[PDB]
């Protein structure tokens, strides 16, 4: 459950894209 | 190559993020985009691309190449589940039909026509 460890290797930032 | 995301943490992350993304952006589809190793094109950051279900594969493809600034000297090709998607197909259709166990889509790109 929410193992949102402070040691994330791969970031994966959210980006809303449209065109 | 392999799935960097799936190696690190996917099931839990994709579950929570899918819920947030569906609640905030119900008309968008959650896609992951990675650079196939060995081609000459620029690399890609680990990001969660959320595109509207209304646009077509043609528009999404054009946006990936425009974002990475693909010059006319090189080419750029996309691949999904080992297939070449139809540019005229809609984002929502391809998403619902290719919807994974985690409700996300995996698309890879190359800057070469022959990957070997």
């Amino acid at each position: 459950g929410a193992m949102e460890i402070i040691h994330e290797d791969n970031e994966w930032g959210i980006e809303l894209v449209s065109e | 190559m392999g799935w960097m995301f799936k190696e690190d943490h996917s099931l839990e992350h994709r579950c929570v993020e899918s819920a947030k993304i569906r609640a905030k952006y119900p008309d968008r589809v959650p896609v992951i985009v990675e650079k196939v190793s060995g081609s000459q094109i620029v690399d890609i950051d680990k990001r969660k691309y959320l595109v509207p279900s209304d646009i077509t594969v043609a528009q999404f493809m054009w946006i990936i190449r425009k974002r990475i600034q693909l010059p006319s000297e090189k080419a750029i090709f996309l691949f999904v589940d080992k297939t070449v998607p139809q540019s005229s197909l809609t984002m929502g259709q391809l998403y619902e039909k290719e919807k994974d166990e985690d409700g996300f889509l995996y698309v890879a790109y190359s800057g070469e026509n022959t990957f070997g």
